[PDB]
């Protein structure tokens, strides 16, 4: 139920409201507002705060607002004093020259190991976090690996007498924007989806 | 019927002659393709005779004269083909029990099949 | 990001090396012996690329057994970086081909491909 | 697009040795869009948060590892409770650090 | 401009576009066989149906997108159900006989068939219902499978879908018909009573063929098409660099391949450069050697370096010779420049410096040459600059550069229609023998060499030429917009190239110079040229030399030190050389060359088996510090930086540098050195015949000199001992024999005899 | 069909006298690194012509990352044995016993030898 | 001294450190699983000799490196090694440690043998427990002087017994 009063709370300020056929919703609040909307959210009645998902979409086939988007998930426990059930996910475009954002920590203790995850794997810093601490990667690791600028770094796999391999250059496998080995992709191959 | 059987025997003995004929006029003989379904069977069991669906007689110059082709182990109105390229020739034979190996109605024997090629290599090779 | 040494030359990279190192003190810099072939260390060449964070240093295709002098030039190169008080040291695996492009790439670019690949090594292995 | 030809017919039909091919090799090229799916698992609310770029391999996939938001919660689990009970309360919490770490 | 809709798009296309292009420039997709770039669109494959209306006025049936043309206000729809099931059931026609070689065919997955089958075919039949892929369960069409057409190419009449692709080509770009089907029905398949595929340029229908019909013999059963690492780079063969795409794997070449750059080649490569590739992993030097004993051993660069100090010890620096190739790129050139200019030596040169440099003349972009007027040629286009005899094919058409949309070149160019007419008043071709495009030139005059000069002169007006030299001087006098081409014969020849530089200034007109070396143009602009003095690539003057490629075997004799720096290991040097040391070729070095039209190019390195090879600028810079001298480059980064100084363009950017200096030498005419495409290092494997050595010669002397027409006769010329089949032939003119120079020092007049 | 890209396989043409394979390709060099190899299933499922198949042995412990590296003749069906076992068959002398017994084997190991159940 | 310097002592020793075989697990990742799994009641290393199990270092002469090694711990693990007593063995487990396996990347150690000087190799995902038996039964003959690799050399009796640590 209070889903519902959160989208026409949100569409009257002229937020966009996003939606896949699928069930999943989503629900894009401008940083100005994200705080203190996120802070109404908890208040909503959001006790359960899933994921902060960090997306960097540098290699993305089509433009983006921004470079990185960062995506916070609200749900509300069923089986608590009175619960809905009443998930969805508040996305917020984050500038290449500005990665910063408030943290919810202050709000949801959830958030104090994911938002450092992603400070881990994205250039993005959560401001007012009592510790913003590299997790994952070793500590004289220089960058951060999940944005598509950071290299996987791969290895030659080894064989005989100087049989080598360089995965890369062997991937039969498209990207988005990778054009492939014909002149053009179509059809399946340029997106596909069965109609049930 | 059953008949397929003995086609495919009598399929592989025409490739005999094939062959001799490529040691008596001293002319090249190569095997063009082997059956999809003895390649491309996997665990599947196989009970065929041989392995070769296609095979040419071609000249010096490697262009091929003479062409014969059989019919996959699942096709519909299998058959045994011969083909003269560039001369607009197509013969199809089967094999009727008791009479052996026909062109439809007109049977294909040895010396039939030796004339023909005999032809095709003094008309249609380039060298 | 200097690049000191001659490609296939260990006495002259060593030397050069000698030279250019001075009194800079390692304590928190990275050494990059990058290679190719994992297993194959008797017939193995080596780069260097090491990097104190404030400014780096680049040696070519020069060091290991497999040129002459060069297993006891790599011996005294790891004994010397050990000796300046380093503790980090590692190892890349590239392509044969990427060895050489790889000090021709801008140095931004190499630098972040080795330091994304590089192993942690024992200079055991080395010395 | 999405289930290589049986095998059986690879040797009857061209369309299926095309298909057969194409699968194992490039795959399917599924839509642009993300999507994400729950499940409960020995450890808690389990996800794959997909973005497809409409390439064969996909753009990202962000895990929510229920192992690792469940470990915010050590240090108050294990706060006044005695020395060697921070192993059981460890143990007791069921982490598989290959979620965690990841 | 007219506005067309697709779907859900409005776009702005330029009138004579093609639905197709308009589909694709809106960002929707179509099936595609019949139609190809630059090349006459027919519906055959009749894969490129979409719906059309235009008032809502549906078509009735379904409208031909490769071969129609767009109105104003167009619907367009290729999403419609009818047409998703139309195409799937023409893929389904197309595989209906197709042999099932997918997992053994060469093509795999390069293979357009396959990806547009898994694209469109299938439609979304309506229950999970158990599906049937094909209907046809009879027996299937064979024919004639692995057949090699060709020492290059190999024929499958099965695996083709009866396109057009391969005979449109050979009719349009080459003008070489050697292909066209022979029965009807479904009977049709390809063949040739042209044997020998005599076209230079047949190789590029490997790359067109959307089946693996026709696959390249010297890349069969090497690799996969995903498997091969790429490397896209410029060819070095000559002066036109065509983009290509060497194929690598293991540390050895595969395949060479087409890379498009519509700039100077579109999408087409010549049969040298694509086939030609047998001679790079084949054998090629790994290890520095140094003479010892009065021979040659295996060394360090170590040993080799202190060899080099100790006979550079006593060494001036005026009498040494810096002597590159005529690949070498503007970093070597610029720093062999600078390091003459310090360590001061007035001789230093390239492989093939021409005694009338390429840069005296104002260059031309190609798409000018669709533009020009006329053009007044001398020299032979497949043989000095090959694709530039595509490119005639489209100037000689009235073809022009098409529209370049969203997807790039458009993929049916309503200005190509089939079976075009090619004009024979629209160019004046002159050559020492009776060239292949002398059919499309009315004005045409077969000449023996040393002529040329004469009809430069006509052509000013100076004197009197035959019929066709007053027909080529009108049409020039008469031209707007003509263009200049010269060979090398002419540009080997101060006088010739002097008077061309008088006629092409006082009627305004730019030059296509096809030299023999194909960084010439670049090594000037970079300052390779000698002095005063003057001992160059071909002479004994300079005392102490090193060399980058083959010289003359009279050059190397009489010098104290001599140094080559070659790929592969050269007689020459393990009997007149004192230190030899390992180059990569062009195919994986990395640098910038200078097109014949001006334009700089890239090198990108290729992961071929150098061994310990390196690149002349390392070789440079260590043999100057035996001299004492400092270089200025060591890296490709600061020689980028100092190129950027020396004000050489951006890559694919034309260097603008005229030249006004001319070093001229005689040429003792009783030989002719003839220009050849086939390059005599490429003469490995199968090219082996192919770039074989010949000897041209009229009948009636030849008849009188004692040379038969099959007979390997050997010849022994200041630039090799080579034996050569002897053709006779009647138009190479009596008392001289052209002899194959399979090298990039073509054009010359050189002494020479017939050994017995 | 790799998700570590483990397999190297350079084709050949066959000969007609003496042909190795059916159609007119076959596989000169076939390598698998077992250190690579991760053990899926991936490449028997892609296999057009069965050729390449997952077996039973596990007993392939050795001291060598170059030794490793298993090769066509040491991977086909008429082989019996792993590389150590085999090695330790020869400089000992007493041929292979397998670690393993299975109730049979699956029909797409045709020709595979192996203990049945108690068969034997 | 060593287990040497005497032709029937070190036999005897070679012995004796070959059924004397103290497994010194670092359990990583799902080759750790594996490896606990031969301890269970179907399948026990706990009768050639391996049944106390030391977590110290300083107590076991065999590191069994099961799981990947990622790079975060290369010298923690490192030092484990450095701080055993010296007869000492390393065995690497499993596919991830063995070589880079499927993760080829920027994370993973692409042979351990780079910071431990690996006795055995043992390939599988996970290598199933008989596999681990196998590579344990291997570096006991190995340790006996009884091993040999393909190129016909035999194999010294302690790896990590050839190596200048620093
Ligand atoms: S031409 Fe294409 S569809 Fe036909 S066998 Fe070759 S790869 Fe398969
Ligand atoms: S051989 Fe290839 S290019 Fe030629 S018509 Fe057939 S499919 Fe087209
Ligand atoms: S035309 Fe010249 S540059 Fe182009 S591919 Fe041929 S040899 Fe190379
Ligand atoms: S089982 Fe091994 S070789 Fe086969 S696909 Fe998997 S990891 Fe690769
Ligand atoms: S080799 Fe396989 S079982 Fe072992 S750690 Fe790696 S993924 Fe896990
Ligand atoms: S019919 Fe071939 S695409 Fe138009």
């Amino acid at each position: 139920m209070r889903l519902e009063r959160v989208l026409e709370e949100a569409r009257a300020k002229g937020y966009p409201i996003e939606d896949n056929g699928l069930g999943n919703l989503w629900v894009v609040l401008p940083r100005e507002r994200f705080k203190e909307e996120m802070a109404h959210y908890k208040a909503m009645g959001f006790n359960f705060l899933a994921d902060i998902v960090g997306l960097d979409y540098l290699t993305y086939p089509d433009p983006r607002p921004e470079r990185f988007a960062v995506v916070y998930e609200l749900v509300s426990l069923p089986g608590w004093k009175d619960g809905d059930g009443s998930r969805f996910f508040v996305r917020v475009y984050v500038p290449e020259e500005d990665p910063r954002l408030p943290t919810v920590t202050d709000l949801w203790g959830s958030a104090n190991f994911l938002e450092r995850e992603v400070y881990d794997l994205f250039g993005i810093v959560f401001e007012g976090h009592p510790d913003l601490r590299k997790i994952l990667t070793p500590e004289d690791l220089e960058g951060h690996p999940l944005r598509k600028d950071y290299p996987l770094g791969e290895t030659p796999t080894l064989f005989r007498e100087g049989r080598y391999i360089i995965p890369a250059e062997f991937r039969a496998a498209l990207t988005g924007k990778d054009p492939g080995l014909t002149f053009y992709k179509g059809g399946s191959r340029k997106g596909y989806r069965s109609l049930w | 019927a059953s008949s397929e059987r003995e086609l495919y025997e009598a399929w592989v003995e025409l490739l005999s002659w094939m062959r001799e004929y490529a040691q008596a006029k001293g002319v090249r003989f190569e095997k063009e393709a082997d059956f999809p379904d003895f390649i491309y069977r996997m665990e599947r069991p196989y009970d065929l005779p041989t392995t070769i669906m296609t095979a040419s007689l071609s000249d010096g110059l490697g262009e091929p004269f003479l062409l014969a082709d059989v019919s996959p182990r699942h096709a519909k109105l299998k058959r045994i083909g011969l083909r003269l390229p560039r001369a607009h020739i197509h013969l199809h034979a089967h094999y009727e029990p008791g009479k052996g190996l026909v062109t439809g109605k007109i049977p294909l024997t040895k010396e039939r099949f030796f004339a023909l090629a005999d032809r095709a290599r003094e008309a249609l090779a380039f060298a | 990001m200097v690049r000191v040494g001659m490609r296939a030359a260990p006495r002259v990279s060593l030397e050069a090396l000698k030279a250019a190192l001075g009194g800079l003190k390692l304590s928190e810099a990275k050494v990059y012996l990058i290679t190719d072939w994992q297993d194959k260390r008797d017939q193995a060449r080596y780069a260097l690329l090491l990097h104190t964070g404030k400014k780096d240093l680049l040696v070519p295709d020069a060091f290991g057994p497999a040129f002459p002098g060069g297993e006891e030039a790599l011996s005294e190169l790891v004994g010397l970086l050990l000796a300046q008080g380093a503790r980090r040291f590692y190892e890349a695996v590239v392509s044969p081909g990427e060895m050489t492009a790889l000090l021709d790439l801008p140095p931004e670019e190499l630098l972040k491909r080795v330091m994304a690949i590089a192993n942690p090594t024992d200079p055991g292995i080395y010395l | 697009q999405i289930t290589p030809p049986p095998r059986h017919l690879l040797e009857t039909s061209m369309e299926a040795v095309i298909y057969h091919f194409k699968h194992y090799t490039e795959g399917f090229h599924p839509p642009k869009g993300e999507v994400y799916v729950p499940t409960e698992s020995a450890r808690g609310e389990l996800g794959y948060y997909i973005v497809s770029d409409g390439g064969s391999m996909p753009y990202r996939v962000k895990v929510r590892a229920p192992s690792f938001v469940n470990l915010q919660s050590l240090p108050y689990a294990c706060k006044g409770e005695q020395v060697p009970d921070m192993v059981a309360i460890i143990a007791s919490l069921d982490p598989v650090m290959g979620d965690v770490d990841r | 401009m007219v506005r067309v809709k697709v779907n859900d798009r409005i776009v702005e296309v330029p009138p004579g576009t093609s639905v197709m292009d308009a589909v694709f420039h809106a960002g929707y997709d179509v099936p595609l066989f019949c139609s190809e770039k630059h090349l006459s669109p027919i519906g055959a494959c009749r894969m490129c149906l979409v719906r059309i209306g235009l008032p809502i006025q549906w078509q009735p049936k379904l409208a031909a997108s490769c071969v129609t043309a767009v109105a104003d206000g167009m619907v367009v729809d290729t999403l419609s159900d009818v047409v998703r099931e139309a195409q799937a059931g023409m893929v389904e026609f197309t595989l209906l006989n197709h042999p099932l070689d997918c997992p053994t065919c060469d093509k795999g997955g390069a293979c357009e068939l396959q990806d547009r089958t898994v694209e469109y075919g299938l439609y979304e039949k309506y229950p999970l219902e158990l599906p049937v892929y094909t209907r046809f369960e009879f027996t299937r069409r064979h024919v004639d499978k692995h057949h090699p057409l060709s020492p290059f190419v190999i024929l499958d009449r099965e695996r083709c879908i009866h396109c057009k692709r391969c005979v449109r080509y050979f009719e349009e770009v080459p003008g070489d018909e050697v292909l066209d089907f022979i029965e009807r029905g479904v009977h049709t398949f390809i063949g040739t009573m042209d044997f020998g595929l005599p076209s230079g340029f047949s190789g590029n229908i490997t790359d067109i063929c959307p089946v693996g019909a026709l696959l390249d013999l010297t890349a069969r059963f090497r690799a996969r098409n995903w498997e091969m690492e790429e490397t896209p780079t410029t060819c070095a063969l000559c002066p036109v660099g065509c983009g290509i795409t060497a194929d690598t794997r293991s540390g050895e070449l595969l395949r060479i391949r087409a890379r498009e750059v519509p700039e100077v080649n579109e999408i087409w490569i010549c049969d040298a450069g694509r086939f030609g590739h047998e001679w790079a992993d084949q054998n090629r030097l790994k290890t520095p050697l140094v003479r010892k004993e009065g021979r040659l051993v295996e060394a360090t660069w170590e040993e080799a370096f202190l060899a080099l100090k100790e006979g550079l010890k006593e060494a001036r620096g005026e009498e040494v010779g810096l002597y590159l190739a005529h690949d070498a790129t503007l970093e070597e050139g610029l720093l062999a420049s600078e390091l003459a200019k310090a360590l001061k030596t007035p001789h230093l040169d390239f492989q093939g410096r021409t005694a009338a440099p390429a840069s005296l003349f104002p260059p031309a972009s190609l798409e000018d040459l669709l533009q020009a007027d006329f053009a007044l040629v001398l020299g032979d286009p497949t043989e000095e600059a090959p694709i530039l005899h595509l490119r005639l094919s489209e100037f000689v058409r009235d073809l022009k550069p098409p529209h370049r949309y969203n997807h790039g070149t458009p993929f049916a160019d309503l200005q190509i229609k089939e079976r075009m007419p090619r004009r024979t008043d629209k160019m004046a071709l002159f050559a020492p023998y009776r060239a292949p495009l002398m059919k499309w030139a009315a004005i045409h005059e077969v000449h023996r060499p040393g002529e040329e000069r004469e009809i430069l002169l006509a052509l000013l007006g100076d004197k009197e030429g035959s019929e066709m030299v007053a027909k080529a001087k009108e049409a020039w006098e008469k031209a707007k917009n003509p263009v200049l081409i010269l060979g090398a014969g002419v540009l080997q020849d101060t006088v010739a190239a002097e008077r061309a530089r008088l006629l092409a200034e006082r009627k305004g007109a730019k030059v296509l110079a096809m030299t023999p070396a194909a960084n010439a143009r670049g090594l000037e602009a970079m300052g390779v040229l000698p002095g005063a003095k003057g001992a160059s690539w071909d002479e004994p003057g300079a005392l102490y030399a090193y060399y980058g490629f083959v010289p003359p075997e009279e050059a190397l004799k009489g010098k104290r030190f001599v140094v080559m720096h070659l790929s592969h290991l050269h007689p020459l040097a393990e009997r007149y050389a004192h230190v030899v040391l390992p180059a990569p070729t062009f195919y994986e070095k990395r640098g910038h060359l200078v097109n014949l039209e001006g334009r700089v190019l890239p090198l990108s390195p290729a992961p071929i088996e150098n061994g310990e090879a390196e690149g002349a600028l390392q070789v440079l810079a260590l043999l100057a510090e035996a001299l004492g001298v400092r270089p200025p480059f060591r890296l490709h980064l600061e020689a980028q930086k100092a190129l950027k100084a020396r004000k050489v363009p951006e890559a694919m950017g034309r260097l603008s540098f005229r030249l006004k200096e001319l070093r001229p030498k005689e040429r003792k005419g009783a030989f002719y050195l003839r220009p050849t495409m086939w390059k005599a290092h490429q003469a490995v494997g199968k090219a082996q015949e192919a770039a074989r050595a010949e000897l041209w010669a009229h009948p009636e002397t030849a008849r009188a000199e004692a040379l038969p027409e099959g007979a390997q006769v050997a010849v022994e010329t200041p630039f090799g001992r080579v034996e050569a089949r002897v053709v006779h032939r009647e138009d190479v003119p009596k008392g001289h024999l052209y002899l194959s120079a399979l090298g990039p020092a073509a054009g010359l007049r050189v002494e020479g005899r017939v050994l017995v | 069909a790799c998700p570590a890209y483990a397999i190297y396989v350079e084709p050949a043409e066959n000969d007609p006298e003496n042909p190795v394979s059916a159609g007119e390709r076959y596989a000169k060099v076939y390598e698998i690194n077992m250190l690579r190899c991760i053990f899926c299933g991936l490449c028997e499922e892609a296999c057009p012509t069965g050729a390449i198949v997952l077996g039973y042995d596990f007993e392939m412990a050795d001291y060598e990352y170059s030794d490793l590296v298993y090769g066509k003749e040491d991977m086909l069906v008429d082989v019996v044995g792993t590389k150590p076992q085999r090695r330790e068959a020869k400089r000992t002398g007493k041929p292979v016993k397998v670690g393993y017994v299975v109730p049979y084997v699956r029909p797409e190991l045709e020709g595979f030898k192996a203990p049945t159940e108690g068969g034997k | 001294r060593e287990g040497i310097l005497f032709t029937t002592l070190e036999k005897l020793v070679a012995w004796g450190r070959s059924n004397s075989l103290w497994p010194a697990t670092f359990g990583l990742a799902c080759c750790a699983i594996e490896m606990m799994a031969s301890t269970d009641a179907r399948n026990d290393l706990a009768r050639f000799g391996s049944e106390v199990f030391r977590a110290s270092p300083r107590q076991a002469d065999v590191m069994i490196v099961a799981g990947r090694l990622s790079k975060k711990m290369a010298p923690v693990m490192r030092r484990v090694w450095e701080q055993m007593p010296d007869p000492k063995w390393v065995i690497s487990m499993g596919a991830c440690a063995s070589s880079g396996g499927m993760f080829n990347n920027y994370a993973i150690v692409q042979n351990v043998d780079s910071v431990v000087p690996v006795d055995v190799y043992v390939p599988g995902c996970p290598p199933r427990p008989e596999a681990l038996i196998y590579a344990v039964m291997q570096l006991q003959k190995k340790v006996r002087g009884q091993a040999y690799n393909e190129r016909g050399e035999r194999l010294p009796p302690v790896a990590a017994w050839k190596r200048t640590r620093g």
